[PDB]
RNA sequence: UAUGCAAAUAUAAAAUUAUAGUAAUUAUAAAUUAUAUUAUAUUAUAUUUAUUCAUAUAAUUAAUAGGAUAAUAUUUGUAGUUUUUGAUACCAUGAUAAGGAUUAUAAAUUGAAAGUGUUAAUAUCAUAAUCAAAAUUUAUUAUUUAUAUUAAAUAUGUAUGUGUAGAUAAAAUAAGAAAUUAAAAAGGUAUUGUUGCCCACCAAUUUUUAUAAUAAAAAUAACGUGCAGUAAUUAAUAUAUUUAUAAAAAUAUAUUUUUUUUUUUU
């Protein structure tokens, strides 16, 4: 008895009284428990994978003698989580010069989609011309037939995303399924960095298109970083794509949305300067995006908030209320038996009291 | 409720109690010279014998026994000892020829009967010693 | 008889034979346990309908 | 009758015996006990190759201490720098206002008497100045 | 604060946490104060590599070190009050109102003991119980038989 | 301390009180309640030891948040001020202790339930809390006595005075102790039950008979003086005398609704 409550592992008593087991009783295993084999939960982390690559991989597999015979211009290009700090316009004048006379379509696809990684890593702009020059003539033109690695067209797409380039749509299109169909093979980081450059480059429909691809071939809503969405869901404006957002923001999990609204909000609060580039001002957004959260999110009870301005009933209340309106419940009914019909339709009614008020 | 502040100490009591902290400091300083001089000069004045002249070690006449061997042999560091009562114990120790029977065998006065100067001959002279002296009963 | 401890039976080992049982008990009616509002002054506090 | 906050929420519950060396507030009453030949290992460091405590000594940048520690022990620039020496005690504070070379290295708690002799004469009420008089404490 | 709206019945229990965090402390301290400690007041040198001046010079800066280390748990475990973490009681160790392993006062433990709250077992009240060391030689002999079992047990490498 | 002056309980009766008008019945009974062993007999009690007893300090109690060898979340770095009010420096219901006097030898334990600071409903300025180095005036506490005396957390400088007044503490259990001892009766007027009823006086209001400077009687929860009665503190009852702040008290005589103690010609 008390304040301090009982706890009923430690007290002899509760163990032993006739709701727990006694100790003369024999000491056995009753009803054994299997939990984590009935329904066993997938592994979700607080804390992100700390190994994980954070980046986007190009896949880079070469023949082996291609590979040592370009190994002396090779150190300068990115390896394998290794970042040289070479400038990038050596490396493009050395494929620019080297370039012709390697024999090998897939092996030239492959160093300049290193060398769009190196110049995407370096924020260099200046490498479109070199897309111009090798891969516009034959890839994608006026119905090009040819098919582009994979790991070509993802470099291009990370150096566009990169320097916010305005000709990501051209290849995207094609890369929807009725061209390359290369889509589905697209990491979610890449996905990320894309969504992230939409909404800084401020396209409407791009952010569009880009969510309603990645639903239809199943990526990763959820792993994919909440801050690209949050930039590419701020640039939204116009009532059609804005309704589709609307709809579609169902789609992530009730962690996701939450997450998301968190972000929002820091970030266009107190990690304004986490962002290289500030983010624009869009606060149908973001209430669309607070609101979405609490609607996801399980609701709590706050009694006082929720009942602080209510009122009893008339009738409920007349006791304890001095001065209270009862000829309201007459004229209600009067009103109800005319609509009835057993009193006169629209009969003259006089003030049964008098208006203390 | 409502709790109000109540004088401890009197108006005047910490200045005075300052000052009288002071004296004593002063008063404290001067008997620790006194003692300090007196604990000195007890230590380098000569004591008496601390070894009981009525037990079977030290019972034979001055001219026979163990006196011979203090006169003969040790009789020099005695002096110079001043006879407290550990040194001429470990004196005793030290010059061997009586081994285990100046403990065995031998006894010697209490510690506030061995303290007493060189000549006594009075029982009560261990409470004609100096009160204010700070010395922890040396004289 | 009064009883001496309590045990968490997962209610198969003590089930009413089929024989006394109404047909199939799980198509045929529907059965929701739920807690009366009245005073129960002791009884089942939850009951089914 | 000792008046604290922890008078009320503690108990002495009697004269109640406590394991030896363990009492739970210590109050050395016997800081200024005097002992000349023992004046160097009376409630001092036992090893005269001990440094001083880290109460002697500033550690931080400080703004400045009202009074210093019992425990700091007295240097001969304590008294050679004529600045203000300070020591929390009943009733208030003791402050060194008579600089002397005879307290250098003992401690202040040592040459502060703990347990003041003097008694005031104001606060005592008609019931306690009978009980100090029938004790002989006060005429 | 200023007991508006306290949760707990008693306000002295949040003490417990004090003394709690105060042992901690005393766990992030107890080795570098002691080393320091230990190498500031060694008169004999250390090894061939540091001896007279490189010595002394060393003591007397690991000393400064020590000192400068503010807020460093200089206190002792026995010089620390013992509260109880049910009703804030204090009790001080080696008395008969503290208990060692529950770790309360006389009056929760005989309060816990005389309702259920502890599973605990009755002896003779003027008896040494029922363990072979207490019946043997008591408090100090079941004592010296912990600190065997513990370390004394061991062939140290 | 009977000679005179003096009808008087041994009962022909109609609810209490009152002059035969005052108030609304009045009395009484039973049960129970702490005062009285008796002398072989359910136990011999009777010896040893001890007594200069003291300590408390420097203020903030009202959230959850997971990391290597895991198929990928920057959730790296999780960001919405402000409407409540008691265990706090009183008070703020309950609950554990100490306190040996009659169920005993026997295959056995010499510590109790009648309650001890902290604990679970009464609120309405309450920041009183150790993390060292600290301030006897307060009932409830076995200290070392005369050969050798201060080294590690700092640890007691005071009181030698014919084993010495009064007062007082402990033990009949692995220790050593042995003939006079427990074992009757005996009471409520109290029911709110002795911290009780009750008594007059004092004090205050008022009623009835009365008109005569009258007298008498009756009702009333708190005052004042007391303690008269209630086995009730030198018993009570009746009549007579006497004293007077008041209940009453003391005497003379007669009674016990006073509770009681054994002698059939020594
Ligand atoms: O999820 C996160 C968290 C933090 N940041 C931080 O953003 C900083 C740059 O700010 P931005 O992230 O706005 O720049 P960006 O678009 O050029 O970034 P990348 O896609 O190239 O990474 C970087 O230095 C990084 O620490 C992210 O880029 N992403
Ligand atoms: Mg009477």
């Amino acid at each position: 008895v008390g304040y301090t409550p009982v706890n009923p592992d430690t007290s002899p008593m509760v163990a032993y009284s006739q709701y727990h087991w006694h100790y003369n009783l024999p000491q056995g295993m009753e009803r054994p428990h299997s939990v984590n084999r009935t329904f066993a939960a997938p592994f979700q982390s607080n804390h992100s994978l700390v190994n994980k690559y954070r980046g986007v991989w190009i896949e880079f597999d070469m023949h082996p003698a291609f590979s040592v015979a370009l190994e002396p211009q090779l150190r300068k290009l990115p390896r394998g989580r290794t970042l040289p700090k070479t400038p990038a316009e050596e490396v493009i004048a050395d494929y620019t010069a080297l370039a012709p006379l390697v024999d090998d379509e897939k092996t030239r696809d492959l160093w300049l989609a290193k060398v769009f990684q190196h110049c995407a890593f370096q924020r260099c702009g200046g490498a479109m011309e070199l897309w111009e020059r090798y891969c516009h003539q034959r890839f994608t033109a006026e119905g090009a037939t040819a098919k582009p690695p994979l790991s070509l067209v993802k470099s291009v797409l990370f150096y566009c995303n990169k320097t916010d380039n305005s000709g990501w749509r051209a290849l995207f299109d094609r890369c929807l399924k009725d061209g390359w169909n290369y889509t589905p093979l697209f990491d979610t980081a890449q996905w990320s960095f894309m969504l992230k450059s939409i909404g800084r480059m401020g396209d409407e429909d791009g952010v569009r298109a880009v969510l309603e691809e990645m639903l239809d071939v199943q990526a990763d809503l959820d792993r994919v970083e909440a801050r690209s969405v949050v930039i590419a869901l701020n640039a939204v404006t116009n009532a059609d794509v804005y309704e589709f957002v609307k709809k579609y923001l169902f789609n992530f999990g009730e962690r996701k949305v939450k997450f998301l609204r968190t972000t929002y909000s820091d970030l266009r609060g107190h990690g304004a300067g986490k962002l290289r580039i500030p983010l624009k001002e869009n606060d149908n957004m973001y209430y669309h995006v607070c609101w979405h959260s609490s609607i996801r999110s399980p609701r709590q009870f706050s009694p006082r908030q929720l009942y602080f301005d209510y009122t009893p009933s008339t009738l409920g209340s007349s006791s304890h209320n001095p001065n209270a309106k009862i000829d309201d419940i007459v004229k209600d009914k009067i009103e109800k038996w005319k609509a009835e019909g057993l009193l006169p339709e629209d009969y003259v009614h006089e003030d049964r009291v008098y208006d203390r008020s | 409720a409502k709790p109000k502040k109540r004088p401890k100490v009197g108006q005047g009591f910490h200045e005075k109690a300052q000052k009288w902290r002071e004296e004593y400091l002063l008063d404290r300083h001067r008997a620790l010279a006194d003692s300090l001089r007196a604990y000195v000069e007890f230590s380098t004045s000569k004591r008496v014998e601390p070894w009981d002249a009525r037990f079977k070690p030290f019972d034979r006449i001055e001219k026979d026994g163990v006196y011979v061997l203090m006169r003969y042999m040790m009789e020099e560091k005695l002096q110079l000892c001043n006879y407290h009562h550990r040194p001429v114990k470990r004196l005793f120790c030290n010059i061997g020829l009586m081994g285990p029977q100046i403990t065995t065998k031998a006894r010697w006065k209490p510690y506030r009967f061995a303290t007493n100067p060189a000549g006594t001959s009075k029982a009560e002279r261990m409470y004609q010693r100096d009160k204010t002296v700070y010395t922890h009963g040396h004289n | 008889q009064g009883a001496v401890a309590t045990a968490e039976i997962p209610a198969f080992f003590n089930e009413r034979p089929a024989w006394e049982r109404p047909p199939l008990e799980e198509t045929l009616y529907v059965t929701t346990n739920k807690e009366r509002y009245d005073d129960v002054r002791g009884g089942d506090i939850y009951y089914d309908d | 009758i000792a008046k604290s906050a922890f008078g009320f929420y503690l108990a002495r519950r009697g004269q109640r015996k406590y394991p030896f060396l363990r009492r739970p507030h210590i109050k050395n009453t016997h800081s200024m006990n005097p002992s000349a030949p023992y004046f160097w290992s009376f409630m001092t460091a036992k090893s005269q190759m001990a440094f001083l405590p880290e109460e002697n000594y500033i550690t931080g940048d400080w703004t400045g201490k009202f009074f210093v520690s019992k425990r700091q022990v007295y240097t001969l620039q304590h008294a050679t720098s004529g600045a203000k020496v300070r020591v929390k005690s009943f009733p208030s504070i003791f402050e060194f206002n008579s600089p002397s070379r005879w307290n250098i290295g003992k401690e202040m708690n040592t040459l502060t008497k703990p347990r003041m002799d003097l008694i005031d004469e104001q606060m005592l009420t008609k019931k306690q100045r009978l009980d100090y008089v029938r004790a002989g404490l006060l005429p | 604060m200023r007991h508006i709206g306290q949760d707990v019945p008693k306000r002295h229990t949040h003490f417990v946490l004090e003394s709690r965090l105060m042992y901690e402390k005393s766990f992030r301290d107890c080795w570098l104060h002691s080393v320091c400690r230990a190498i500031s007041q060694l008169d004999e040198p250390l090894s061939k590599t540091v001896v007279g001046t490189h010595q002394k010079m060393l003591q007397r800066k690991v000393t400064c070190f020590q000192y400068n280390q503010y807020g460093l748990f200089k206190t002792p475990y026995y010089r620390l009050a013992n509260v109880d973490r049910y009703h804030a009681v204090q009790g001080v160790a080696g008395t008969r109102e503290w208990v060692p392993y529950v770790n309360v006062s006389y009056w929760t433990m005989n309060k816990m003991v005389r309702g259920g709250n502890l599973l605990v077992h009755r002896v003779h009240y003027t008896g040494w119980g029922t363990d072979s060391h207490l019946k043997k030689g008591g408090w100090e002999h079941r004592w010296n038989k912990v600190l065997q079992r513990n370390v004394l047990q061991y062939s140290r490498i």
